[PDB]
């Protein structure tokens, strides 16, 4: 059966994991030596490998092979967690299971001996969720549990959660992935996939993914759906709505030099080109903050904007750098304020507006 | 008021200014404050 | 069909027993003497049976039928009291009540307690059938400017002596609580035989114990007495009523002075009250409350008062009284520049 | 619901990607109000459960046909805020999400339809999370939401977005001028003010909208040179206070543009009203007025149960105060 | 264990009660004349002698030797209930008893006589928690109680309580010992126990004690602990220095003075505490809110704090509008800005450097 | 193989790092007999709270009698120790919240003890309990039998009623100082035979505010990433604070105007790979240890001994005015980082507002 590449690609070693090294070697060098916690939360962004670490983790403390920190995912038992089948790994979402009788029956049924293997894995998932009283009652468990249980935390957020909590368990802080690693993550997918892919798409899927490498496979997956089936420059930038172009730079020219006219002059043919108004405003950001460090030091500008090079250098011998930074504070604040805007053309017209009220 | 000042405030910069001065005692050997 | 009052009720009582009586107010303390006034009078004249029932569609009727019809196997000429709901009568509730008219006998007494009821509540059939022989005693609290009158009264009747000090700090300390007021009384003059009751005797044995509604505390704010609208929310605060009515019940005032003080600049105020409908004991107050404050005013208090609603349903914080009490010295004659209050 | 004419392309796509059996089964579409996203999700859940499909319709004679028409497919379990609320609790959710845990009657694919994401409470969407992750095999979602952004971030990841843009302007307006007969500068007014995304605009041509539009519209020319806005609490308090707002949000815009210079705007259909609103104030004044009026009807909309009227006119006497020589104007800052 | 001062000293007879000459007088009166009211309620606040009152009362209404107003304590009943064991001294809490189940069966069985006592006292604590089927069922059974009950009603918040309930039951709210009562008992306590003290201590117990005899015994029995058989000045400073919790209004006070060093302390004191930091910074709004609305009216200050009344006083009269503004502004800017500031404790120490030394630029209206 | 948490808790008083005041208080009660029938604990997570309660029942039950020293070895210390005394009643309040069920917990209070001495009730988090909870337990607090001890414990101790408070003798656990986790750590690390250094120890225990139980768990963590080690690059890797002395060069860069360094100082920071908002944040730690510094001369730990003297220069060189101000536009910056378009887009753009803004030396201003 199809499915698609973020279940297609889970890992299902430690070594398929990509980023994270440092949780990756606590967990191992845990493992090999026999010193493992009953408490480990998960603190991270989305689509970095929560879930598929604790899986990970799970597999090796229930490898039959005995607690390997590289499970081998052959056994039965690690075959049932690979597919989701292992009684004694109870996956539990916190906000389904906040009433009462769900949290009593969970901190009952804990003296029960595991079913399969030796350690029954408790993997909570969003534990921020759960009630205050859910908490205060599961403290007990998650100081002194019996040695044969281990509770498996993953929140989006750490903070929310009580400090006690906090206290009792071992925090892993999984970095968000940066460009190059979902670049060569992406890479490496779509080379074992048999789909060609150009550099200049895998760059911009990996900038687009935001730093989480699920939303870099969705993307990749939206893209492909709409590429016939092909990874093409133009076709994601079709998808993605980036401009890649001169419209941006001009724009801001126009921006600075007030004549507020060529901006909406600018605003209307974007719309009617309809490209996606999020990217515009990073890409102005991008240039203001690559004027401003040319105004600092001039040799910090690269050749790919060689083809609008003097403009530029123009801009950072004619822009103090408060304007500069003046807009993009402005910049930034309709970036905040754009979901939150009656329309995204009305917020992003209100943004240059107010930017175009400053001046020297 | 000043272009500095204007720029400042609209970036969301306080600006805090000493007012007080007295309070801020111990090995504080501040001979030009710029004032 | 005789309109009376509590203090009076005693000489109508010795004069002759009526067949159908009925308490109408809000007042618990002259609502219970006239109760058991009427029901010692009774007693006197050879009524033993004192029988008691809620008005409640839950509860039923077959007993008071059954008692309405009969006599007292030890006793005769029963007497019947009516625990009216707050609420008021409804339509089951009326074909209750005339169902009870229409069978009515001489020997029973009756006797009916309740909130006092309204316009289109007063006119009914069975109250009708019983205006021929209907006594109602008008049982309302006294406003706070005939609470003096009744306290220094009441003292009197207990052959006590009350100064005006005296009677200042009761009324203060006993506000809308006369129940309170009197067992006070009873107790001062049981703790002081000789019944001279100066400033010191009653200010070392009262308490605050006065009970309010939100109106009274817009009222207070209108007046603009700094004093009583902090005693009002105090004891607002304390007897736990959440602060959602009391900001209503502010902002719908708020928003009628803003109104008529925007539209009073080539309109005459009778017109506009007129208009608006609103009542006629509130017309000079209205325009006291207009004329004391100008249009600087009533502006930041709209702000404050959508902040207190902002920080109440959203931060869901404790520090809503704090806010009402800024907001209420902010409606008085006071600078509140709002730099605290961050209207 | 309808089926909108530029509909066809879109569509005519994603069923492709159905018919090479590499579907999405999270599948987020990002649709404005008016472009029939509920159409497109219905024609691609009509296709899904087709027992025998020809070619990219659905045959309409099969047993799913029939049970579609009938509206009681044991399958296809949507999901849809109750009519007397206007959110979705985590129970709805649970009981989807238990009955797609076994295999479908008709033994062929399940689907799913959340009716608007953005409705979805926050305990509801993470408990659907779980179920988005790794649905069972032949399973399809069908979510929906204007704003993608407003979804949580978790949600945003697991499902494949697709964004219906609307048609050309001159299409719509075309469009439109076929379905209602109206004045050309009232439609493309219109279509501006509902971010160029028809249907949107026929059903406030449809509805009383626009006589409340053209009301709000002489109260504010009235008020404009009088000062007396609060006046305008007349035409605004309404239980559709948040479009009322945008109107007038529009209008301010469309003066501001006119002080900058500009050559076409929003509410085409009153020169005169957006050039006294230019004329009369100046742009900063403009600014405030704009931002503080877009911030009310923010804290309206996501607000549940806020005192409309008290908001309205807390709003009205800033705005009065604004325009009070010498009163500092808040600037926007995060 | 040697028992505890609390237990050990519930006062047995009317005489040895501090304070509450009021009530007392009126008992004494009531029960020597033999007049008895239907139902009693002593309301007050925690640690004022409602419930020893209550039992003195039940205790000397129910003695051998009849109805006095001087229990002899030494007869079969009163015996019994100061060892509180008395059969007909029923003693409830609204607490778990709201149920209508719970009710109904009390209802039933206060029909039932006595066993051994003259009165079945019924000792209610906490009525002001009764659901309004419990306390409709209260009010209908004391509408006319038979003559061998009694009730003795014992609250905290009679505001809670509607007046209905004093429709039938005469009320005897209790005051605040005050100071120099709860000083004296102390000493008195302390000086039959063989147990040496200074004054001063005494007095900061009393002080600390905040019109409360069991918070004074209690304190008092800390102190004890702390100071080794001995209460000492030392003792009892360290003990309330560690149980304070005014944090806030120090540090308002140190800013007030511009004092950095102290102002640095409380704040060591409190991160010591581990209170909150954003609490704290609401706390110390709200205190400066207050004091602002101090100065506007003197009545602003509600009589439901008393500890901290004569700061409160003394800093609403001192600092001038002004300054009490900047104060407010700075500290709303600090909590404003303290989700981002680097730590908690540096946002709570930089919003205090800045309020007590600094001042913001205020924005200036440019012309248009 | 057991965790620190469990296998280090106390067991007997002298165990106890720090608390001294409660400590002291209990042994004395105990020794001069005078025992209260309820004891309230209060203080931050991992303080010490629920250890000092066990370390009482401890007492009160031992054997050889009530002892402010148990022995730990007869039949009661062991089973307390393992949890697993009868008597010890460890009760939750959320388990029990609704009035029923602490009525129903206090309906067998009368009942003599199993074997202990006492039927000694531990409830954690009392502040969870209903009010009508609290109201049911009052009766039971103010006239408990002779041979029932309670041990209230929260870390909210402002929650429950003032008529709990006052029934109950309160002991406020205060939050363990540095020094004195430093200190504990050291001592369990040497007990366990395990390599560390003092900058990894002085890392933890600034990590761990006052909670010991979250620098036993840092320390944990710490030995899991080192391999069995406490390496001071492996603790600064897991905490991802950088070495102070990058951030310290960075604020004299910023202050002395000289974009250059900046540039260098980040570039060398993103080619080390660590996060730029823990960058900005240890920026604007070393303004405000800066600012506290000129308000008061012992401002900074002897942590920041090392780099002490240094910092006192910048202090000294610098007005208050631009350093309000660096800290101001520092954390506006870290304000507008999520909603940058990068973290080191973010980083530089906040870095280039402080030198554009700079007072003494201003950037360039071409017209
Ligand atoms: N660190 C990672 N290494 C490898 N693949 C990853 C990683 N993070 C995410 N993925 C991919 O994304 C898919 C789903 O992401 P997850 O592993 O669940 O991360 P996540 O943090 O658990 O997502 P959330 O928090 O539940 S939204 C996996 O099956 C992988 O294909
Ligand atoms: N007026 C008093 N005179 C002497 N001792 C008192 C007095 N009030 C309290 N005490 C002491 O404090 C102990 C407990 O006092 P209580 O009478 O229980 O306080 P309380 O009014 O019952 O508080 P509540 O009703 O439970 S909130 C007594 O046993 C005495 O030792
Ligand atoms: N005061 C202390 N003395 C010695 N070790 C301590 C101390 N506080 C904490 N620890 C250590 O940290 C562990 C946790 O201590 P606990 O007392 O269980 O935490 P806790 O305070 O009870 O948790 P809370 O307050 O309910 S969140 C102990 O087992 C010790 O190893
Ligand atoms: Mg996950
Ligand atoms: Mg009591
Ligand atoms: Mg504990
Ligand atoms: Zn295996
Ligand atoms: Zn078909
Ligand atoms: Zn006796
Ligand atoms: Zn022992």
């Amino acid at each position: 059966s199809y499915q698609v590449l973020a279940r297609k690609w889970r890992p299902q070693t430690f070594a398929d994991v990509v980023g994270q090294e440092h949780v990756l070697t606590a967990l191992a060098n845990g493992l090999s030596l026999g010193r493992i916690h009953h408490a480990y939360l998960f603190s991270g962004t989305r689509g970095v490998g929560k879930t598929s670490i604790a899986r990970l983790l799970a597999k090796g403390l229930n490898c039959e092979t005995g607690i390997t920190a590289t499970p081998c995912g052959v056994c039965d038992n690690c075959r049932e967690i690979e597919q989701g089948r292992f009684v004694d790994l109870i996956e539990i979402d916190a906000a389904s299971r906040t009433k009462v009788e769900d949290t009593r029956d969970l901190l009952d049924n804990v003296q029960y001996a595991p079913a399969r293997g030796r350690f029954k894995v408790y993997l909570i998932d969003e534990v921020h969720m759960l009630s205050r009283h859910s908490f205060n009652a599961l403290l007990k468990t998650l100081e002194e549990p019996p040695e044969h249980v281990k509770f498996l935390l993953a929140t989006t957020d750490p903070q929310k959660l009580p400090v006690t909590i906090l206290s009792r368990c071992l925090q892993f802080h999984l970095k968000a992935l940066d460009v190059e690693q979902i670049r060569h993550q992406l890479e490496h997918i779509l080379n074992e996939e048999h789909i060609a892919h150009e550099p200049r798409a895998l760059q911009l899927l990996a900038r687009a993914a935001e730093g989480s490498l699920r939303d870099a496979l969705s993307l990749t997956d939206q893209a492909i759906a709409s590429g016939d089936g092909q990874v093409s420059t133009q076709a994601v930038s079709a998808m993605l709505g980036t401009l890649d172009d001169d419209q941006a730079l001009s724009l801001v020219e126009a921006m600075v030099e007030a004549n507020g006219e060529r901006v909406m002059a600018l605003i209307n043919e974007a719309a009617a080109r309809g490209i996606e108004w999020e990217a515009l405003l990073v890409e102005m950001l991008g240039l203001l903050h690559r004027i401003a460090m040319v105004q600092l030091s001039p040799a910090a500008l690269g050749n790919d904007m060689a083809a609008i090079e003097l403009r530029m250098r123009e801009l950072a011998r004619t822009i103090p750098p408060t304007d500069i930074q003046l807009y993009y504070q402005t910049l930034l604040i309709g970036r905040k304020e754009l979901p939150y805007a009656p329309d995204r053309r009305m917020g992003v017209e209100m943004t240059l507006l107010r930017a175009l009220a400053f001046h020297p | 008021t000043s272009r500095r000042d204007w720029q400042l405030q609209q970036l969301g910069i306080t600006q805090w200014s000493l007012r007080r001065p007295g309070a801020l005692q111990g090995e504080i050997a501040i001979a030009i404050p710029a004032h | 069909m005789i309109r009376l009052y509590p203090e009076q009720l005693r000489a109508q009582l010795n004069e002759g027993l009526r067949a159908a009586y009925l308490l109408l107010g809000n007042d618990p303390l002259l609502l219970q003497e006239s109760q058991d006034a009427v029901r010692q009078v009774a007693a006197a004249q050879g009524f033993e049976e004192h029988h008691t029932f809620s008005i409640d569609p839950n509860t039923d009727w077959n007993a008071i039928f059954s008692l309405c019809q009969a006599m007292s196997l030890f006793a005769s000429r029963q007497t019947l009291l009516l625990l009216l709901p707050e609420n008021g009568p409804n339509a089951a509730i009326n074909e209750q009540l005339l169902t009870l008219t229409g069978l009515l006998h001489d020997d029973l007494l009756l006797i009916v307690r309740g909130n006092k009821l309204s316009k289109a509540q007063e006119n009914a059939a069975w109250f009708t059938a019983l205006a021929n022989r209907s006594v109602q005693v008008t049982c309302q609290t006294p406003e706070q400017a005939q609470l003096p009158r009744w306290v220094a009264a009441r003292a009197k009747q207990l052959n006590l002596e009350l100064d005006d000090a005296a009677n200042q700090v009761l009324c203060y300390c006993y506000e809308g609580n006369l129940l309170a007021l009197a067992q006070a009384l009873e107790r001062l003059s049981l703790l002081w035989p000789d019944g001279k009751l100066t400033l010191p005797r009653v200010e070392q044995a009262v308490n605050d114990a006065a009970h309010f509604t939100p109106f009274h505390w817009v009222d207070a704010l209108l007046m603009g007495k700094s004093k009583r609208a902090l005693h009002i929310l105090q004891q607002l605060r304390l007897e736990g009523s959440e602060p959602v009515i009391l900001l209503r019940t502010l902002q719908r005032e708020l928003l009628l002075l803003v109104n008529l003080k925007r539209q009073s600049a080539h309109t005459p105020l009778r017109a506009l009250f007129d208009k608006h409908r609103v009542w006629q004991n509130r017309r000079g107050m209205m325009g006291e409350a207009l004329n004391r404050l100008s249009q600087t005013q009533l502006r930041q208090a709209v702000q404050l008062l959508t902040r207190t609603e902002l920080t109440l349903k959203q931060d869901y914080g404790q520090s809503v009284w704090a806010e009402l009490e800024g907001l209420s010295l902010l409606l008085c004659h006071k600078p509140l520049a709002d730099v605290f209050i961050d209207g | 619901m309808r089926w909108y004419p530029w509909l066809r392309p879109d569509f005519e796509k994603l069923v492709a990607s159905y018919q090479a059996g590499r579907g999405h089964h999270a599948l987020l579409i990002q649709a404005l109000p008016g472009m029939g996203d509920d159409a497109l999700i219905y024609a691609l859940s009509r296709y899904l459960l087709c027992q025998q499909p020809q070619g990219h319709k659905s045959c309409g004679h099969c047993r799913g046909c029939q049970l579609m028409q009938a509206g009681t497919h044991p399958d296809y379990y949507t999901l849809a805020p109750e009519k007397g609320k206007n959110t979705l609790g985590v129970d709805a959710v649970r009981e989807v999400t238990e009955k797609l845990n076994e295999h479908a009657r008709l033994g062929g694919a399940k689907v799913v339809w959340v009716t608007d994401a953005a409705l979805l409470t926050d305990a509801a969407a993470n408990a659907l999370l779980k179920t988005l992750e790794e649905p069972p095999a032949e399973t399809w979602f069908f979510l929906a939401t204007r704003e993608p952004e407003r979804l949580l971030a978790t949600l945003r990841s697991r499902c494949r977005l697709h964004y219906l843009a609307p048609p050309p302007e001159q299409y719509a307006v075309t469009w439109l001028s076929r379905e209602v007969t109206m004045s050309q500068d009232a439609l493309l007014a219109a279509l501006r003010l509902s971010a160029g995304s028809p249907g949107a605009a026929l059903a406030l041509f449809q509805g009383d909208n626009w006589q409340a539009r053209e009301t709000l519209c002489q109260a504010l020319a009235y008020s404009v040179p009088s000062g007396d806005w609060y006046s305008l609490l007349a035409a605004l308090n309404h239980e559709q206070a948040p479009a009322r707002l945008h109107w007038l949000a529009t209008l301010l815009m469309d003066a501001l543009k006119r002080h900058h210079g500009a050559a076409q705007v929003t509410n085409v259909d009153v020169p005169g009203l957006v050039a006294e609103l230019a004329n009369h104030l100046s742009p900063s004044r403009l600014q405030a007025i704009l931002g503080d009026v877009c911030h009310i009807r923010e804290q309206l909309m996501s607000v549940t149960g806020i005192n409309r009227e008290l908001l309205i006119t807390d709003l009205l006497l800033r705005i009065e105060h604004y325009l009070q020589p010498g009163v500092v104007l808040p600037v926007p800052h995060l």
